[PDB]
């Protein structure tokens, strides 16, 4: 089946985290606005590895990571996602 | 003095009688649940309230150095005896 | 750092003071179970034995393994003696359950043991 | 006299005799423990205590006490830094959660300012 | 200050005071606390290489005879690298005195067996060796006495706690005696006696 | 003691019995405690 | 730069300027004692122990209350500051009466330490020894006050934290009663935290009163549940059970206080407790059975009702690791309908998105606040704690508080605005001389109450309160980086399902009334059975059930917040892990425990077996969830807040007003509260 949830995880210093929050500090709208049926849920404590999850299919958790990449290519692996 | 429960036995003086469904109660077979055959609080009704003609006055138990020490206990409550925490006997005022 | 070790140098002697122990104790059990006149067969007590062996196979620390052999070395002086009786010996088996597996729904109804 | 000394670790749970279920089930908690509220004084503080996390106490069915299948129950190890007992919990094999200290912060009273003119720290009864 | 308080000498404090400079003086080697308390009884720190030679001095030397071994436990003291501390006590049958040769040791590492030139030292250290595990390299025997045989633990470490993990009962299943994991009666409760409020003023560590 | 016998105490015994043990009439232990948490009773009333 | 030399008997050290000879004694160790003096009230000086021989100078002063000049020398062991102690120490035991068996402060006693420590030995003054008859107070604090050594603690504690003013010296000379004229049966929030307050043994706890004393009982670290704040719990318990709880200290969040209910509510947690594995029976009865054929049930249920049709409504006090637990179960099996018990809105992405769902500030944060507001809420009856930091910031510095929606007894002099959504549309707008103090204000604060969003006007009250923070966050250079906006809450699972990403409100199950639901901690009527097909195979699980209890088809006995090392959350994102205290009673397993003991009685399987691995799990869930009492803040204000105009939605007219509106209201409106007889008497004594 389809995509059911996107985990995304960042922190505060790190440059892939840094394209990241430009991706969420820019370009969250128009997912959420296409996609209304997609709790994406967004997650900061303090320092973590830049992580983009994605939780569906009878319980899989698919797992990329966003350490050191451009804004570009990482809404390139959220389209690869979904 | 005691009560007796639908169990059967001898009741004490804390809430404590069993019930039916026990085990303890069978073994308990044979010999007797000694329990003191002289309760505490009716022995308090039996102590007649003394009447002091003083305001704050003194506890100490019948004896120097044999009870409880000292207590100096008030008797504002007008209506209300005081009450000795060690003695468990009561005082009034009488002017 | 300045550690002084017991014995070692590398692993080598290690592994050559283990296996002169572990002939020790081999040439050590049969007469012991004929001795304390026991009641169980020699193969299931040397498999115990090896098992005991094989249970601490995970150390690389030299100086652990010197103290290991040394301690390993004075049960089967104590035990080549008659010093230690049949309840000590027995006390190494275990034939008294101690019933307890690892599964979880078998710690889940006799509960409170995670 | 100047021997082989290497620079490792240390595995002391093979030694110690403890079994196994113990070392891997049970799990310690490092702290210092907290001012008892009621009184003010702090001597109690200027430790770390480590402890052991409570298990099961079901009831004697004779007497009404509380029995344990647990000889590790009433440890405690009152230590002077966290270092050397995150170092001795290491050294002895199990798993252990560390909480930070957490001194009384310092304030900023004054009996004049608790006899303020226009501002609002007022006491209002003395 | 006089009555039922116990007076005592300067005299003696001098005397150990000058003798444990002397000591400290003449044996440079090893030599790093040399404390005196208020009541003169004398305690020498030592580091842990110079066991053999600094007690093959403190045998004889003319000065400080000191043949009368005494007890040589290894105080279990954590928070610290170095745990252990084997402690020589020796009573002097020629001058009436007693020194504390207080040698500092770990967990793992041999200090060097004084059997060699104490005879009375040999049930002391294999006592050492089953009650905590300190090793003793160049030993004649070492073995476990003060504990069962199958039983082990080195039970007077602090890790070992108050009750043992193992628990005899005879059983009629297997016809003896077996051990099972430790099933108290009672709890052994624990009292939180350990009050505040600074009982001795001198004694007071610096606080962070 | 029958120079002094008495005491001005009402609870003494008049009897003082002998070492009454390996009989019926004897002593058992019981933990003198009352309910420990108080389990939950259900209300039994019927649904569907 | 703003030092001071000062020698403690030698030893120098720097004291900043303005601050007592006290803090310094006690910066070098040195405890000097004290009774009158204590660090969250002001600084009274009459108890007079503190005394201390401060050079060149024939008499001896006070040190609580003693200016610091450059240059001191402060002699602590010298003759007459021993011979002071031991002169006050003497007379305050004169008028004191032999007590120490039947007072209730043996282990805990000031005098009894301190005169030990530092007294005499042999006592004088052989006549005399008045005392002073005691009073009524309240039925949940037992008071003594021939006790009572006149310390002026209690008063000061009622007058600048408490703001009651009841407390009051009466009287002159020796004959000073402390207490309340009218014969007024003291009653206020905070109340139970007098007991704590009282050096020596005159104001004890009245439930606890008389079961032991403090030597037996062990004392164990734990978290606190029923308000999403959490002060630090001490259990101690005794004889595999309990005895009493106090408060211990974080520096931060709930410093030295408690709740009256937190302190009053294991009566209940003892009282009523579902102990057994409990199976319908073919009369259509309910009896118990054991553990194989309830969860064979459960099992056989599970594997032959699939699809959407399985619900769980999480509510009350449960875990993390149960809800991480339960959402492994039932992704396991097919899909989910997985709701909370409260209300929380999800189109401007209340789900995710860390700020939106959880109290951003920091709470010792709001300290250095500014100017706040307050929109419908009642915190002296929605966790007091707060209260209690809002009355200590109004206190200590400045503030502007607001409130809107409905005139209660906040006892600190709020400035109230009204009640109506349309004049928080005019503060959007917005004209008034206050809309001009938060959009020129320096620190501003706005804190949204939890009960005016679990209304129907959650989403469009959220976004226009996000569009206020958005707007005073661009505007006034506010700070960067901090925040006007938080919110709070009142149940902690709640806070914690939000945190793992649940759905929020019962409306799924609204609508899909489902063929299997598992109601872990279901306080009162969320759904019932008439809402939902007859066939219903409800499981509750938990602990002293009233309401579901009686709704049962297969009760599970749930553990309790003092029977299991777990982890919740507060309202900030700080997880703290709880301990075990004491075992549950009857068999009453361990919550995922039981979720994975029932995966594996089904034909299924879950890949962990200890709370190693539950923590690992959790960790892949969330990773701050392991951080232990550490905090990190939010941020995405912007973001949030241009995703708060997805359904522009309208606002009523209606007055909001909270439910917890008084004394009865705070007490009984929980479920473990709610079986307590004590909170009954105090019910009853409000009443009567
Ligand atoms: C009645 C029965 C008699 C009593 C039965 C129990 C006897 C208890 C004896 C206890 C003795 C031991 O368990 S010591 C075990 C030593 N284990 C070690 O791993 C030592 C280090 N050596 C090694 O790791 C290697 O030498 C290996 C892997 C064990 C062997 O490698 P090889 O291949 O190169
Ligand atoms: S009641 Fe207690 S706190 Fe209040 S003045 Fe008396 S001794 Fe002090
Ligand atoms: S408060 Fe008073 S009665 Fe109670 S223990 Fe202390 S000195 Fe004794
Ligand atoms: S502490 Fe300074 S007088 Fe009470
Ligand atoms: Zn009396």
């Amino acid at each position: 089946l389809g995509l059911r949830e996107i985990r995304i995880h960042l922190c505060q210093r790190s440059p892939g985290s840094q394209g990241v929050r430009d991706f969420i500090e820019k370009r969250y709208v128009e997912l959420k606005k296409a996609n209304p049926d997609l709790p994406i849920l967004i997650r900061e404590c303090s320092d973590v590895q830049p992580k983009l999850w994605a939780r569906y299919a009878f319980g899989q958790e698919k797992n990329v990571s966003l350490n050191n990449f451009s804004a570009d290519q990482v809404t390139r692996a959220l389209e690869n996602v979904l | 003095g005691v009560r007796t429960s639908p169990t059967g036995e001898k009741v004490t003086h804390t809430g404590q009688v069993y019930d039916d469904e026990d085990y303890r109660r069978v073994r308990f077979v044979g010999r007797q649940k000694e329990v003191n055959e002289n309760f505490a609080i009716d022995l308090i009704a039996e102590q007649p309230v003394s009447q002091v003609g003083s305001r704050v006055i003194s506890c100490d138990g019948g004896g120097g150095a044999l009870g409880h020490p000292r207590v100096y206990i008030n008797l504002d409550k007008e209506t209300k005896t005081g009450t000795c925490g060690y003695c468990g006997l009561q005082f009034r005022q009488q002017h | 750092t300045s550690v002084k070790p017991i014995f070692s140098r590398d692993m080598n002697e290690a592994k050559r003071r283990v296996r002169e122990l572990y002939r020790a104790w081999y040439r050590e059990v049969p007469n012991t179970v004929h001795l304390f006149q026991l009641d169980i067969s020699v193969k299931q007590g040397r498999d115990k034995v090896r098992e005991m062996f094989k249970k601490n196979a995970h150390v690389t620390d030299p100086r652990v393994v010197d103290l290991l052999v040394i301690k390993g070395k004075m049960e089967l002086e104590e035990t080549i003696n008659v010093w230690k009786q049949r309840t000590h010996v027995m006390r190494f088996f275990h034939e008294t359950e101690a019933p307890r597996p690892k599964d979880f729904l078998s710690k889940f109804y006799v509960g409170h043991d995670p | 006299t100047q021997l082989i000394t290497v620079d490792e670790k240390l595995d002391i749970t093979t030694l110690t005799g403890v079994p196994e279920e113990h070392i891997k089930t049970r799990k310690a908690r490092i702290f210092v423990p907290a001012r008892n509220n009621m009184q003010s004084g702090v001597n109690n503080t200027k430790k770390w205590k480590m402890e052991f996390d409570t298990r099961e106490r079901w009831e004697n069915p004779l007497m009404g006490w509380a029995s344990t299948a647990d000889p590790l129950s009433n440890l405690v190890l009152t230590f002077s830094t966290k270092e050397d007992a995150i170092a001795f919990a290491e050294k002895n094999g199990w798993s252990y959660d560390v909480e930070e200290r957490k001194v009384p912060k310092p304030k900023s009273k004054s009996y004049g300012a608790n006899f303020s003119w226009n501002k609002r720290t007022r006491v209002s009864t003395k | 200050t006089r009555p039922t308080v116990r007076p005592r000498n300067d005299v003696a404090h001098k005397q150990l005071s000058a003798f444990g400079e002397y000591v400290a003086e003449i044996l440079p080697k090893y030599v790093q606390q040399v404390q005196v308390s208020c009541f003169s009884e004398l305690e020498i720190c030592i580091h842990p290489d110079g066991v053999i030679p600094v007690l093959t001095f403190l045998r004889d030397h003319s000065n400080a005879q000191f043949k009368s071994l005494a007890d040589l436990t290894a105080v279990d003291i954590p928070t610290r690298q170095n745990r252990f501390e084997i402690v020589y006590n020796l009573l002097s049958l020629r001058f009436n005195s007693r020194i504390r040769v207080k040698t500092y040791t770990d967990e793992l590492t041999p200090v060097e067996s004084s059997v060699s030139v104490y005879k009375a030292a040999n049930w002391y250290e294999r006592e050492i060796w089953d009650m905590f595990g300190v090793f003793f390299a160049n030993h004649p025997d070492l073995r476990r006495i003060l504990t069962d045989y199958g039983f082990e633990g080195h039970p007077f470490r602090k890790d070992f706690p108050l009750s043992g993990y193992v628990e005899l009962r005879y059983d009629d299943e297997v016809k003896r005696v077996v051990a099972e994991p430790v099933e108290l009666a009672q709890e052994f409760r624990k009292f939180d006696l350990n009050s505040p409020w600074e009982a001795f003023p001198a004694y007071r560590q610096p606080p962070e | 003691p029958t120079v002094k016998p008495p005491t001005a105490r009402k609870f003494i015994w008049t009897n003082h019995k002998f070492n009454l043990s390996g009989t019926p009439q004897q002593y058992v232990p019981y933990s003198t405690t009352r309910k420990k948490i108080q389990e939950w009773v259900p209300p039994s009333t019927p649904y569907k | 730069s703003n030092l001071i030399e000062v020698f403690v008997d030698g030893q120098s050290v720097m004291v900043e300027p303005g601050t007592t000879v006290l803090q310094a004694c006690e910066k070098v160790g040195m405890q000097i004692p004290r009774f009158c003096y204590h660090e969250r009230l002001s600084v009274a000086g009459n108890c007079r122990m503190c005394l201390v021989e401060i050079e060149k100078a024939p008499k001896v002063v006070a040190a609580c209350a003693m200016p610091v000049m450059k240059g001191w020398n402060i002699l602590t062991n010298s003759e007459k500051t021993k011979k002071a102690r031991e002169g006050v120490m003497e007379f305050l035991l004169a008028n004191h009466p032999l007590d120490c068996p039947i007072c209730d402060q043996g282990g805990e006693c000031d005098l009894q330490d301190q005169s030990m420590m530092f007294g005499s030995d042999r006592s004088r003054f052989l006549e005399g020894k008045r005392a002073v008859e005691d009073k009524n107070i309240g039925p949940l604090v037992k008071t003594i006050m021939t006790r009572c050594i006149q310390c002026t603690r209690c008063i000061r504690f009622a007058s600048e934290i408490a703001g009651v003013d009841d407390l009051g010296t009466t009287g002159r000379g020796n004959d000073m009663q402390v207490g309340t004229y009218i014969e007024k049966m003291f009653m206020s929030e905070l109340s139970g935290n007098i007991i704590d307050i009282c050096p020596v043994g005159a104001l004890t706890s009245k439930p606890y009163a008389f079961t032991a004393r403090p030597w037996e009982t062990r004392k164990t670290e734990s978290i606190d549940v029923m308000d999403a704040v959490g002060s630090n719990i001490v259990v101690s318990t005794r004889t595999g059970e309990v005895m009493r709880i106090l408060p211990r200290m974080h520096e931060d969040i709930n410093e030295e206080w408690i709740s009256d209910k937190t302190r009053f509510a294991y009566d209940g947690l003892k009282r009523q407790r579902l102990t057994e594995p409990m199976v319908r029976n073919e009369k259509g009865l309910l009896t118990h059975t054991t553990w194989e054929d309830a969860l064979s049930r459960v099992a056989g249920m599970l594997q032959s009702c699939q699809g959407n049709d399985v619900a769980a409504i999480a509510g009350g006090l449960v875990d993390a690791e149960a809800l991480i637990a339960l959402k492994d179960l039932l992704n396991r099996v097919d899909s989910d309908t997985l709701c909370t018990e409260e209300v929380f809105p999800t189109a401007g992405a209340g789900t995710d998105l860390r700020s939106n769902y959880l109290l951003n500030t920091t709470i010792a944060g709001v300290e250095e606040a500014d100017v706040v507001l307050l929109v419908g809420t009642n915190p002296r009856f929605e966790a007091p704690l707060f209260n209690a930091r809002i009355r200590k910031s109004w206190l200590h510095n400045d503030l502007k508080v607001a409130l809107i929606g409905s005139p209660v007894d906040l006892t600190y002099r709020y400035d109230h605005l009204g009640d109506s959504p349309k004049i928080l549309q005019d503060i959007a707008s917005g004209s008034h001389p206050f809309s001009q103090v938060l959009q020129e204000a320096k620190k501003p604060m706005v804190v949204l109450g939890s009960s005016a969003l679990q209304r129907n006007d959650g989403a469009a009250i959220l976004a226009a309160v996000s569009n206020i923070a958005q707007k005073i966050r661009t505007s006034s250079g506010v700070t960067g980086d901090w925040k006007v906006m938080n919110i709070l809450h009142r149940i902690a699972s709640q806070v914690a399902a939000l945190d793992l990403g649940y759905k929020p409100g019962v409306e799924a199950i609204r609508k899909n009334p489902p063929k299997m639901l598992f109601l872990l901690g279901a306080d009162g009527g969320c759904v019932t059975r008439q809402d939902l097909p007859k066939d219903c195979f409800i499981v509750y699980q938990g602990h002293h059930g009233d309401v579901g209890a009686p709704i049962a088809d297969v009760i599970l006995p749930g553990a309790a917040y003092t029977e299991k090392s777990a982890t919740y959350v507060n309202t900030e994102g700080r997880a703290q892990q709880t301990k075990v205290a004491v075992m549950p009673p009857g068999l009453a397993r361990e919550d995922w425990k039981i979720i994975r003991a029932l995966s594996e009685i089904a034909g299924m399987t879950l890949p962990y077996d200890t709370l190693d691995q539950v923590r690992n799990r959790l960790e892949e869930v969330s990773p701050n969830l392991v951080r232990y009492d550490d905090v990190e803040g939010a941020n995405y204000f912007q973001q949030a807040s241009e995703l708060s105009k997805l359904v522009n939605q309208q606002l009523l007219a209606d007055p909001l007003v909270p439910p917890q509106l008084t004394i009865k209201d705070f007490y009984m409106t929980d479920s473990i509260s709610r079986a307590s007889q004590t909170m009954a008497k105090c019910v009853k004594a409000v009443t009567e």
